Parts: structure tokens; C-alpha cells; sequence
RNA sequence: AACCUGGGGAACUGAAACAUCUCAGUACCCAGAGGAGAGGAAAGAGAAAUCGACUCCCUGAGUAGCGGCGAGCGAAAGGGGA
RNA sequence: AGCCAUGGGGGAAUCUGGGCGGACCACCGCCUAAGGCUAAGUACUCCGGGUGACCGAUAGCGCACCAGUACCGUGAGGGAAA
RNA sequence: GGCGUGCCUAUUGAAGCAUGAGCCGGCGACUCACGGUCGUGGGCGAGCUUAAGCCGUUGAGGCGGAGGCGUAGGGAAACCGAG
RNA sequence: GUAAGAGGAGGUAUAGGGAGCGACGCUUGCCCGGUGCCGGAAGGUCAAGGGGAGGGGUGCAAGCCCCGAACCGAAGCCCCGG
RNA sequence: ACCGGAGCGCUGUCUCGGCGAGGGACCCGGUGAAAUUGAACUGGCCGUGAAGAUGCGGCCUACCCGUGGCAGGACGAAAAGA
RNA sequence: GGGCAGUUUGACUGGGGCGGUCGCCUCCUAAAAGGUAACGGAGGCGCCCAAAGGUCCCCUCAGGCGGGACGGAAAUCCGCCGGAGAGCGCAAGGGUAGAAGGGGGCCUGACUGCGAGGCCUGCAAGCCGAGCAGGGGCGAAAGCCGGGCCUAGUGAACCGGUGGU
């Protein structure tokens, strides 16, 4: 009969307009103990091709575990991804350049 | 059945009674925090290692054991012993 | 309660805020008073608006 | 066919990455002036449970 | 007999009541065309210097939003086939 | 609060005209309106065939049988029994 | 001769002077499709599975990874990230 | 009746529509406060419209779009009496 | 042929009823239905119990089936309380 | 603008209307914790205060009797006995001088960022507070200060105004 506990308010943010949403390109997340799992180098495509992303429009190595030297093809970086591509390994960045 | 007049009231209330008392009595362990009275006057003032706040309340300020009291001529009284 | 009217505090120099409470009928005009701002330290603080 | 998934739901409440549905503390927007801002920082965010189990049911399709 | 294009078109009921909202542009009224209809050569799309007639199925997606921000209502681009 | 179409009034240009990418503008891209035709992919089931972990004469089309027939009703209509 | 207040429904409570059944016969009431959430019998398992459709078959399967769920979450957001 | 028109009426104020009571006889008093109603070339207030002070946004800028002030703005209600 | 009060005549309206007539009702031949129906081997009293009993206790009464006839009851049937 | 249409036109209630009532505070019923009903018994809130708030130095009331210009049971003070019976903003109850009261000085913590562990509890609400950082007010300090002796003085959400990032 009451305000079904609907006396919960929002808060959700900017939550909505007309002209849709934007678009803006997002990161999908990579730890790198997946890195030592795998081997050889790592690229978009191939991880899309593998199991482990699949058109999450960019990629952003991240995570923790064990550093393995090679090199990836990276979209964006987290400061403790840089670290393990420090013990020996490599990374470019944003493509189309 | 002759319903004429009937002397109505202006009584019937009371109160969404919060429930008042000694809330942790003696021999009980607190981690301070816990309220061991929930009073409404200084029926029971503070005592060692027991606080009070803005509505009469004797709390743990520490991690021992209630203890109770009386004093007469200064009132009655709860503490908390210390348990090093 | 409104007619006694209550109010917020500013700060000067722009911005910083409190939520209290005023009074008319003593002979009160400009309520100013100490407080502390968000950035910075201790300053007045000027009745202002609803 | 097809549940409908509730767009208030979604709209003031989120559960947890544990099946713990987590939000809002009730009760600001005529508070004030009288306020301490004991409660104002507790008007902070809250936690809700029990009936929230249901309220898991509400989003449903997309979870969130 | 059904299906189809158009011009008209509700109410119960849903919102636990009722007006906005809803059922629903469904029921019916009519007009007209046929083994079909209508549609159909972008004064479009959408953001990539990427697309390339219209329609149908899957998809995206119950997503983007619309909303007494309630009941609930529910897109297009893109990808796969025809 | 645009784009798409349109009821009253106001009322133009032919490529330095222009519509549009969601108020609005600078800019940057996209498209050529205010004339008309176009198979297929889709839909329907009166109908012809096949097929069924479909029914068995209170079930199954309302009716297997002499049914849109008896009968009822002003009429619209209802509507068997065997 | 020892004993014994029909049935159902409906109740605080029925044998009831509450309720429905004249008798028998046939019919007659917890389905399904989709989306959920949980448990279970399984295959795989850091992954798992395809939708429409192409090919085939006459009671024959296969092909089809487009798409889905899974891997990180936190914030309203930009954005950061086991924080 | 959406219209065209139909009646009213091929009638024309001694006529047609509406209201009240109800043959004939004696008689129908007093209050306009509210309300309805008849009226008034001032006025209070209020719509779209008109006008454009002052201004915003934007772009090299020319320019384009947006906000709206003074006063001008009807019936309506109020107002003056019946 | 509307609603009060009065009187006069008249009278089975009454005292207060008695008789008679026919058509039914009754018996015989022919035809022969309805609503209702949980099952019936269905008595009073005094108690009881969802407060109103054939049925339960207690007592008493009662040879088995009808026909004419009488309506106290079976909370009588009819109307899912106006 | 009832000429016409869709709708609304509460709820509890010793049957309904009627009247009372609808939430929040205190005391009884309430049965030695908690809690508790009833159209049961008695009353209150919809406020207030920039000092009524924080602190530091400081004073102690009511009352009764004894003495007195006005005064006069009662304004005023003198003195003696008097421990809470006065004031404690406003109803009630608990509490209160070993102060909450009453005087002055100073000030503005009627802070911000949090917040362990609790009271209470169908949810949502409400209620308790050390502590830690900031940067302050009081006091030499020790120290308290995140309003008020305590419990009424209140309103989820949606809507939108507001200054601002």
C-alpha cells in the first residue's frame, strides 16, 4: 500500500537523455598471470580470436601475477601492468600511427 | 433502543515506548561501544572505564567486565574493569 | 519554523557553507558569526538568502 | 515472453558482486538547517537487505 | 476463408481507485488493390575519412530511452543469413 | 527537443539555391527533396496432395447420419438431436 | 443383546433446525510457449554454446561462432583498477 | 444535423418559442444581501497578438538564433445602478 | 367509480346461525402430471448440544398398511435477503 | 458552460449514519526486566534561543521564625534554622546543588572529512559515542567543546527552484 519501498532514492547520474549515449570507446580488462598462460606475443584480434575478450572495443593490460617476457599489443595500461612489462617485455599502443 | 446523547473522551494515548534499562549487566565482556544503560535520569552515573552521553547512557569505553555499585551519599554507579 | 525564517552561511572571497538556523525579532541584522571553510582555514561567514 | 526488467530497480539500487543488493539512505532533501552534519555525512550511502532478495528479482536480465 | 494498403476508431481492463499514461491505433466501420500487398533507387545512414535499393527471419536487446520517472511502453545503426 | 510527414497564416532561391548529422551557432562531413513505375525474399489458407507418440459418434468441424435442415425468434440471430 | 449425532462445504464451533446433491451414466478443473531462480541427472570445463539459415534425409544428421554467459570490480561520470 | 437543410412557415408581434400557477370571484404586501438576470463610451485585472529599450549565445568578423522590458493589447470576473 | 363524519330506508354484515339447490370433493371404468426429493426402519415428554431435535441422554408411550379429513411442526416448499 | 461525458465522492466504528478520532511526547492500566491491547484514565507538541550555546574563575535556593521607611500574607534588605521540597524555556515523568540552576569574561565545535563498537528493530527510519586527521574557542594548566538537563517541536520518494564543481 505504501511507497513499495520505493522511498529509495536515485542516484545513478546523468542516467539517461534523447540523443542516446555516447559511444566513446571502453576497456576490457587484462591480467597479466593470463600473459604467462599464454605465449608468444598477444594483439586485439588475438584475444578476440582467443577466449578472453571478444570486441571489447579496446584493451587495457592490467592484473597481477607472474611476468613473462614478450610482447603484447596493447590499448591502454594500467601503472602496475607497465611494472611487469619492466621485468623484460614490450608494448605499443593505440594503433592506426 | 433510544441512542441519544453519549459523553465522548479526549484520553487514549501513550508512546511508542523505546525500551529503557540496564542494558549489559555485571560479569558481561564489552569491546566499548555497547551501552550497558539506556536511562532516562542519572540513575545509574558512570563509572571506571564507562562513559556517558548527551541522553544518560553508561557505555563501555573498554574490553572488560561490568561491574556494579553503590555509593549513598553519591549515587548508584556502573564501571568496566579493565581485563589486561 | 518560517516568520523567524532560517538561512545558510557564506563565506567571502567566494563560496564555502553551512546549514544553521536565524531569529527576527531581536534586533538582528546582518547574521555574522566564525566557522571554517571546505578549502583553506578559518574566516567570518554573511547571512545570505533562504 | 521476455521479462520486462525494471527501470527504477536498475535506477536508485545496485547489488554487489555478491548477490547483495546495495544503495541509498533515505531521508534528505527538506532535512537540513536543523541538521547536524553528524547525519549529513551519514546521509552518506546505506546497505538495505532481506527484502532486497526480491528486489535481486526485480533487474533480473541484465543484473546491474 | 484468411492474409494486404489506406481514411475513420473505441471500451472493458492495466495502473489494485481515476483523468496523464493503459488496453490500442487491437476490436469494429468503410474504401480499395491481388496471388499478393504496401514498400522500394537515399535532400538516407552514422562517426569509421565506414556505408551504399525496398522488404522478411536471427541478432543487437528488453539494450538506447520514453514514463502520474508509476503501471509499464520499447527503438535505429551495426553483425549473420534470405 | 531535433528529424519525418501536415492544418491556418506569413512567404524564396537553380549550385555562393540548398535539406541534414537532435535547441542554437562556427566549422567539418553527408545527401539532391517539393513528378510517377519496379520481380524477388514475406504473408494467407477457400482449395489439391502428403503426413500425425491427432479424435473416436457427449470426443472430433456446430453436423460422420439428408445441416445451415428441424425447431425458436418480428428481424439481426441462436442452433441441435440421430 | 453389547455399542454408535449421514456426506461435503463452510466454521470459534455441525448430527444439526447453515450449506449443495432424487437416482445412475457419460463429460468436467493445475497446461503450455517464452524469460527467470533454485535443485538436480549429465557433457565439457578457464572456458562453455550457437540463432536464422546452407546442404541432407523421409520419420537421418551435419554444416553454420553471427550472437550469449563466463574472465574484475569499483564511481553518478570522466576514468582508474585488485583496487 | 458534422453540413446542405429540415421543421418554425408559405406563419410575421393580436404572431412563434420558454417558464411558472391554473374556470369564475376577492387579493397578491415587505426586503436586491448573496445569486441569476437588464443595462453603462470611466476603470481594476487578465490571452494570443503588437511593439522593441536593455541583453544572452555563437563565430576573425559580416551575420545567424534565443530572452524579453515601456506602453498598446478583447470577452470574462470585479465595478455602477436597475 | 377519488378521502373523512352523520342520518333515513333496507338487509344473514351480526346476534347466530338452521335448511335447500347445483358444480366439485367421495366410490367405479378410460386417460393420467407438476414443483420438491442426501438416505429413511421418521412418536411424545424433560433435558441437552453452534442457543428452536423423530436421530443425542433420560423416561414414557407405540400391534403391521391405509382412506376421508385437519394444518402445530418437519426452523415446511417458492425467491443464492428487495 | 450539468446542455453532456468519464471519474472521484476515505478509514477505524460493541451494526451504519452522527459525533469523537487518525501522527508525535510524558504518566497510569502495564501484572518487580522487554513489550502489551481496548471509542480505557489523566495531560501535552506542530515551538523556541545568538545566547537558552562551549569553556574558565565564582555564588546557592524554596521555606519558616526573629527586626524593620514605603511596604506589607507578597516587592526591599538585616539575622538565624533549613539538603533539595525553588529554579530547572513549554505537558508529564525520571533526574538535579559533589549543578543542569544563577553571575560575569571570552568566544562561536548550532565545525569539515569520517567513524569502531552499540541501543532499537518486519523493512525503511530514528537514537548512543570514544577515537583519528584537520584547523580552531576557552583555561596556566588538568581538560571539555561535532548545541541545548533528558525524552515532543515533525515529512520517504518522485517534481522542480537555489548558489556552486
Amino acid at each position: 500500500g505504501r511507497s513499495t519501498t520505493l522511498m529509495r532514492l536515485p542516484k545513478r547520474g546523468m542516467q539517461g537523455q534523447v540523443p542516446g549515449e555516447i559511444k566513446r570507446p571502453r576497456y576490457q580488462g587484462v591480467n597479466l598471470k593470463d600473459l604467462a598462460r599464454f605465449e608468444g606475443e598477444v594483439t586485439p584480434e588475438l584475444l578476440v580470436r582467443a577466449g578472453l575478450l571478444k570486441k571489447g572495443y579496446r584493451l587495457k593490460i592490467l592484473g597481477e601475477g607472474e611476468a613473462k617476457p614478450l610482447k603484447v599489443v596493447a590499448h591502454a595500461f594500467s601503472k602496475s601492468a607497465l611494472e611487469k612489462l619492466k621485468a623484460a617485455g614490450g608494448e605499443p599502443v593505440l594503433l592506426e600511427a | 433502543a433510544h441512542k441519544k446523547g453519549l459523553g465522548s473522551t479526549r484520553n487514549g494515548r501513550d508512546s511508542q515506548a523505546k525500551r529503557l534499562g540496564v542494558k549489559r549487566y555485571e560479569g558481561q565482556v564489552v569491546r566499548a561501544g555497547n551501552i550497558l544503560v539506556r536511562q532516562r535520569g542519572t540513575r545509574f552515573k558512570p563509572g571506571k572505564n564507562v562513559g556517558m552521553g548527551r541522553d544518560f547512557t553508561l557505555f563501555a569505553l573498554v574490553d572488560g567486565v561490568v561491574e556494579f555499585q553503590d555509593r549513598g551519599r553519591l549515587g548508584r554507579y556502573v564501571h568496566v574493569r579493565p581485563l589486561a | 519554523v518560517r516568520i523567524k525564517l532560517l538561512l545558510e552561511c557564506t563565506e567571502c572571497k567566494r563560496r564555502n557553507y553551512a546549514t544553521e538556523k536565524n531569529k527576527r525579532n531581536t534586533p538582528n541584522k546582518l547574521e555574522l558569526r566564525k566557522y571554517c571553510p571546505w578549502c583553506r582555514k578559518h574566516t567570518v561567514h554573511r547571512e545570505v538568502k533562504i | 515472453p521476455k521479462m520486462k526488467t525494471h527501470k527504477g530497480a536498475k535506477k536508485r539500487v545496485k547489488i554487489t558482486a555478491s548477490g547483495k543488493v546495495v544503495a541509498m539512505k533515505t531521508g534528505k532533501r527538506h532535512l537540513n538547517w536543523q541538521k547536524s552534519g553528524k547525519e549529513i555525512r551519514q546521509k552518506g550511502r546505506k546497505f538495505v537487505l532481506a527484502k532486497p532478495e526480491a528486489e535481486r528479482i526485480k533487474l533480473l536480465l541484465p543484473y546491474e
